[PDB]
């Protein structure tokens, strides 16, 4: 009932990040400056987790399947590379026991119901 | 004067890496109510800077 995540699950996520060479500090460095950017980056991570083939490629390569992400997201490879560690983290969250953080990320990315930056 | 709600992902000494309500992993000022895995409602002014260049 309670909306808490377990430290053991948080750090289990971290153990996965350690396999990629990512810390929680790396994530802060890769944090997008504004809303447009972060909705976009978390959305990339979302579709990367939404697809099993992409997620499995991500795990085995320890890097994002950049070409496959680029064809589905229609983003720049430069976007992918700059936010790579960050995108990996959220992707992992959507498929990891971090259901509350999943919920935070999912509700934030669905907020593109009106999204024109002008 | 601006609240951000988030989830605590790591305690790092006197600071903590938390998620914000925008999914940002940001370092804020460590508090009493902090435990890795719990939620925290903090100020945007608790947020540190990594400083980027």
């Amino acid at each position: 009932m309670e909306d808490i995540e377990a430290r053991e699950d948080i750090e289990e996520l971290k153990k996965k990040l350690q396999e990629f060479g990512i810390t929680f500090l790396d994530l802060v460095l890769n944090v997008p400056k504004h809303r447009d950017s972060r909705q976009l980056c978390i959305r990339l991570a979302k579709m990367l987790a939404e697809d099993e083939q992409m997620y499995n490629a991500l795990m085995k390569n320890k890097n994002i399947p950049r070409n496959e992400l680029k064809k589905k997201a229609k983003v720049h490879g430069r976007t992918i590379g700059n936010n790579r560690k960050y995108i990996i983290a959220l992707c992992l969250i959507f498929r990891s026991n971090l259901n509350l953080s999943k919920r935070y990320l999912e509700y934030y990315t669905m907020l593109e119901h009106h999204h024109h930056h002008h | 004067s601006m609240n951000r709600l988030g989830i605590i992902y790591e305690i790092q000494g006197m600071k903590a890496v938390v998620l914000t309500s925008e999914g940002e992993f940001l370092i804020i000022r460590r508090r009493k109510d902090m435990k890795v895995g719990q939620q925290v409602s903090f100020e945007n002014e608790d947020i540190y800077n990594v400083r980027g260049k």
